[PDB]
RNA sequence: UGCCUGGCGGCCGUAGCGCGGUGGUCCCACCUGACCCCAUGCCGAACUCAGAAGUGAAACGCCGUAGCGCCGAUGGUAGUGUGGGGUCUCCCCAUGCGAGAGUAGGGAACUGCCAGGCAU
RNA sequence: GCUCAACGGAUAAAAGGUACUCCGGGGAUAACAGGCUGAUACCGCCCAAGAGUUCAUAUCGACGGCGGUGUUUGGCACCU
RNA sequence: UCCUCCUAAAGAGUAACGGAGGAGCACGAAGGUUGGCUAAUCCUGGUCGGACAUCAGGAGGUUAGUGCAAUGGCAUAAGCC
RNA sequence: GUGAAGAGGGAAACAACCCAGACCGCCAGCUAAGGUCCCAAAGUCAUGGUUAAGUGGGAAACGAUGUGGGAAGGCCCAGAC
């Protein structure tokens, strides 16, 4: 119902504490994780705050 | 009398306004009367030549935009700061 | 091998500012602005204390306007 | 300039009883006449009035600026106050010294049954 | 040389000269020297590039100069060591910026005025130009 | 309901100044007098009282007026969060936010409660 | 009732010398040398007011500017 | 040791043998309250009287004042009787 | 942020830079930065330009008919240079 895959394509070491805390509250743990998220704007904020490091499928 | 042609601007900000004095262009606004403002853009070189005339900022310029003839004057010109380049244009409706 | 100085000395942080900000449920008596001068001023249900220091007199949420002519910041108390 | 010291001269009770919340009586003084007003906390609406500007109590009268009309005012005002249910007020002098006919008019009120 | 007569201050902080100039168009008379590059100048380096201007020009026409050196430049002394306060004040500068014109002029042919400012910009650090006035 | 005026507010310069004009039935103001209430570090100037002959001169109110003050876009520019890059004292690219100053222009306030007067 | 002011105040009450010296430790910290840097120094260069009978550039070169070397005086304290 | 500003990066806080200044008190009224008042400076005229006392008017509108350093405040005055 | 307390790959070598966080095993596959003539794994790939300096593969003020591209200009078959 409105869901859109994430996947993260680089790796969290030297990144900031915002973006690690990003990636929790997507849930994505590793490299290549895919994960399936519904699409409000609140997913679309942390994906736009992490563009750089995911992929969003659809 | 100059004639200048210019296209309506698809996007604006920064990131535009680069881009076209990247691509040898540099936007402009048309103010003024009733009209709504009007967004364009125009070819550096030319109107650089234009410029260079005092005829230019004392006479009635015709902007060309969609085949349609606006005549306005030279309100306010932005200079690049060091180089023989311009940034923008103001244009009041005559 | 040779000098000084003059300009050694500096205070203490008094600890100063907004303890608590707008929309922001206070007990009555809870301090909410530290200041020299009145640099706010005192609104509904806020007194003014010995130091310019602003307290709530009531329980409510914080409420920061701008009155009078002369454009003065006041606090205010909005009731809850 | 006498308006505006007296203005100034009578802001700051004011506005400390707009931030006590308190009804308060509201007097004005001329040399002709006196006026005076009961205003809600609020200060943007009035609740009795009375004057020598009125006729019902200047017709009864010698002259509208003694000290027996500033009575007669008080005197009206309070029983006006007490048939709307209005006893608890607070006296603004607005910037007039509290004597003369400012003292005869309070204390017509507080005789008729106001309580400031 | 340039220097102001009073100062609310003694030292200043060394500070940063990032961003654009603001005295960018020829105000006052019709030739200009308007600097490029970025950096500091000073008062021996201002009042050289004026007498080779003013010679340039055999006392012909007028030459404003449009920048002050008010920013103080401190150093230590020789065999000092890095601590023991602020290094004492030695010679003031002017902060530039791209776009800053630096010298007016008029009273003289442009050819005179580009053979002059030519002079001028020798005694110069930074990169400067030539440039006229304009309508607008 | 209209007009005018007074009081108390709301708002806090699109509301303030300036310039010119205008108002006196009422209101307001000045104004007359003061042994008294009361007052002057002298003075009825002020404060206050008793009044109402005169005048709207001043003040005040109203109307007009863009000399200002004020307000003020659009676009652009500066800056900057994140990511990346370069010739790395400083800049650029993608993206997001986006001024200030200035311009066009606006603009000679708006509004509530009560009371009185004249009209309706 | 303390200029306990060395101001969270070692005691009510305390200055110096050691090339006659000694122990524990430190390259956490100096002197030598090395290192980084290159202010200074040295060597170049740019403009050319003038001097050079005239004539800036035969030789010099004011006012100012840009570099190089690591070579002096120094800075730091990374090795010992 | 203590106070004020900057450094301090628009909450707080933030170092250097960094940049600049002060404090180790005073007041029985210089506190409280009620009532009232509103400056600096300049211009003109005016006995001694003068750049500058005091007096009268006008401009200005706090550029003054705050027991003392600086900063923040202050006309409802926290300033002055 | 990393190292410290963190190995692996790259930057020739190079704690702190770039990519990326090692439970163990496999003579399996895909990729990151960075790379693909040989040392030394992979393009002597394709298409269109530039450079002649080994620039690349170390440096400024300044100097110069080096060379490529663009926009404009003033003389010119009444004959330009
Ligand atoms: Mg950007
Ligand atoms: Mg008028
Ligand atoms: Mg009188
Ligand atoms: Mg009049
Ligand atoms: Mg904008
Ligand atoms: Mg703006
Ligand atoms: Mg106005
Ligand atoms: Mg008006
Ligand atoms: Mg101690
Ligand atoms: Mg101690
Ligand atoms: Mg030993
Ligand atoms: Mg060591
Ligand atoms: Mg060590
Ligand atoms: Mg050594
Ligand atoms: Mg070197
Ligand atoms: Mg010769
Ligand atoms: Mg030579
Ligand atoms: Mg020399
Ligand atoms: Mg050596
Ligand atoms: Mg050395
Ligand atoms: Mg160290
Ligand atoms: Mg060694
Ligand atoms: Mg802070
Ligand atoms: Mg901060
Ligand atoms: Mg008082
Ligand atoms: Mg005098
Ligand atoms: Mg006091
Ligand atoms: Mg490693
Ligand atoms: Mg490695
Ligand atoms: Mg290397
Ligand atoms: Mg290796
Ligand atoms: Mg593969
Ligand atoms: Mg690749
Ligand atoms: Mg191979
Ligand atoms: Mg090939």
């Amino acid at each position: 119902a409105k869901t859109i895959k994430i996947t993260q394509t680089r790796s969290a070491i030297g990144r900031l504490p915002k973006h690690k805390a990003t990636l929790l509250g997507l849930g994505l743990r590793r490299i290549g994780h895919t994960v399936e998220r519904e699409d409000t704007p609140a997913i679309r904020g942390m994906i736009n705050a992490v563009s750089f490091m995911v992929k969003v499928e659809e | 009398m100059f004639t200048i042609n210019a296209e309506v601007r698809k996007e604006q900000g920064k990131g535009a306004s680069r881009r076209l004095r990247a691509a040898n262009k540099f936007p402009a606004i048309i103010y003024g009367g009733k009209e709504a403002p009007l967004a364009i853009e125009l070819d550096h070189d030319k109107v650089m030549n234009m410029q260079a005339k005092a005829e230019f900022y004392s006479e009635v310029l015709t902007i060309v935009v969609d085949g349609k003839e606006i005549k306005v004057k030279a309100q306010d010109v932005q200079r690049h700061p060091y180089k023989p380049k311009l940034q923008h244009i103001d244009f009041v409706r005559a | 091998a040779g000098g000084s100085t003059r300009n050694g000395r500096d205070s203490e942080a008094k600890r100063l500012g907004v303890k608590r900000f707008g929309g922001e449920s206070v007990l009555a008596g809870s301090i909410i602005v530290r200041q020299r001068g009145t640099k706010f001023h005192a609104g509904a249900n806020v007194g003014c204390g010995r130091d310019h220091t602003l307290f709530a007199k009531a329980d409510g949420k914080v409420k920061f306007e701008v009155k009078g002519p002369k454009n003065r910041k006041f606090i205010s108390i909005e009731a809850e | 300039d006498k308006k505006s010291a007296r203005i100034r001269r009578a802001t700051r009770a004011r506005r400390k009883l707009q931030e006590l919340g308190a009804t308060r009586l509201v007097v004005h003084r001329t040399p002709r006449h006196i006026y005076a007003q009961v205003i809600a906390p609020n200060g943007s609406e009035v609740l009795v009035a009375a004057s020598t500007v009125e006729k019902a109590i200047a017709e009864q009268l010698k002259y509208t600026g003694n000290k027996d009309a500033a009575a007669a005012v008080g005197k009206a005002v309070a029983e006006r106050a007490l048939e709307k249910g209005i006893k608890d007020v607070s006296f603004d002098r607005s910037g007039f010294q509290y004597h003369g006919r400012v003292q005869a008019l309070a204390d017509a009120a507080r005789e008729a049954g106001l309580q400031f | 040389m340039l220097q102001p007569k009073r100062t609310k201050f003694r030292k200043m902080h060394k500070g940063r000269n990032r961003g654009l100039a603001q005295g960018t168009d020829v105000s006052f008379g019709s030739f200009g020297l308007k600097a490029v590059g970025r950096g500091r100048l000073t008062a021996r380096q201002i009042e050289a590039a004026r007498r080779a201007m003013t010679r340039a020009v055999k006392r012909q026409g007028k030459i404003w100069i449009r920048v002050f050196p008010d920013k103080p430049i401190t150093e230590k002394p020789l065999a000092v060591r890095m601590g023991k306060g602020k290094g004492n004040v030695e010679y003031w500068v002017a902060l530039i910026q791209p776009g800053k014109v630096l010298y007016e002029m008029d009273g003289v042919p442009e050819e005179l005025a580009r053979e002059a400012f030519k002079l001028a910009a020798a005694k110069l650090p930074i990169k400067t130009t030539f440039v006229t006035k304009t309508v607008m």
